[PDB]
């Protein structure tokens, strides 16, 4: 009994440990969010399938690492879902063919927000999985420890909804003018969703965001967002109605807005935060 | 914040 990975590392007969580098594509599912499915990443085989049968379980102590350790989740091992980190060894999976077959493990994240997310830097430890192998022949009891590393920069969604982009940049025409903000949201299942804006503002209305450009900032101007022509103040929940699996647009358009005094030539920049909420 | 929008612009003359 031995194992291989897709990224080119293996653990021999007797067990050991190995580093697994995986491309992450986290998505929201209903009631739980997928972090990574390792069944296409890790494979094992039986060396004497005609005579011996290997028993493979997900040992206890299997946990998230790095930043994700602060979250509770579930793990799908061969069709049934168990709490993650595992506090108990899962039931056995039978292994009986020389051909390398998947280790059916998929790590999920329990939702905690509406559309929130957590940033994972590439090279980060994201999990430590322990595979315990035994048989019906002798008294063998081996450990295969898998250190899962993130191959890429990603945001793992922690909510029941997801955005088209976590960080957006749009460019206005030279003053005066406006431009649409392509930004949509979808949910794993139907949710009554809403969002509100965040940022530093210059007006009593709390709607005109300050120009925080570092070099040659144009004075007298700021940015103001609209939806259907209506100005959106900061910290005021914009209701979207029901949002399902189909992406729904936030309907935002960025416009210039005068702050006070003379408008002079120069750069304009405004960072605006968007937070989603259930209604 | 769940998402961040960066709006860039210029005033020319
Ligand atoms: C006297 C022949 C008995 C056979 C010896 C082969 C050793 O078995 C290997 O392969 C077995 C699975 O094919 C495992 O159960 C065992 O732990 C080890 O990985």
């Amino acid at each position: 009994f031995a194992c291989k990975t897709a990224n080119g590392t293996a653990i021999p007969i007797g067990g050991g440990s190995a580093n697994v580098y995986v491309n992450l594509a986290p998505v929201v599912n209903v009631g739980q969010n997928l972090v990574v499915d390792l069944s296409t990443q890790i494979f094992c085989h039986n060396d004497y399938p005609e005579t011996i049968t290997d028993y493979v379980t997900l040992q206890r102590g299997s946990a998230y690492g790095g930043v994700l350790s602060n979250f509770s989740g579930t793990v799908k091992y061969s069709g049934s879902s168990y709490p993650f980190p595992t506090t108990s060894e899962t039931p056995r999976v039978v292994y009986n063919s020389r051909t390398d077959k998947p280790w059916p493990v998929a790590l999920y994240l329990t939702p905690v927000s509406s559309a929130g997310g957590v940033a994972i830097k590439a090279g980060s430890l994201i999990a430590v999985l322990i595979l315990r192998q035994t048989n019906n022949y002798n008294s063998d009891d081996f450990q295969f420890v898998w250190n899962i590393y993130a191959n890429n920069d990603v945001v793992v969604p922690t909510g029941g909804c997801d955005v088209s982009a976590r960080d957006v940049t749009v460019t206005l025409p030279d003053y005066p003018g406006s431009v649409p903000i392509p930004l949509t949201v979808y949910c794993a299942k139907s949710q009554n969703l809403g969002y509100y804006l965040s940022g530093t503002t210059a007006d009593a209305g709390n709607s005109i965001f300050t120009n925080t450009a570092s070099f040659s900032p144009a004075q007298g101007v700021g940015v103001q967002l609209t939806r259907n022509g209506t100005i959106i103040p900061a910290n005021n929940t914009v209701s979207l109605g029901a949002v399902g699996t189909s992406a729904v647009s936030l309907g935002l358009t960025a416009n210039y807005a005068r702050t006070g005094g003379q408008v002079t030539a120069g750069n304009v920049q405004s960072i605006i935060g968007v937070t989603f909420v259930y209604q | 914040a769940d998402s961040t929008i960066t709006i860039r612009g210029y005033v020319r003359d």
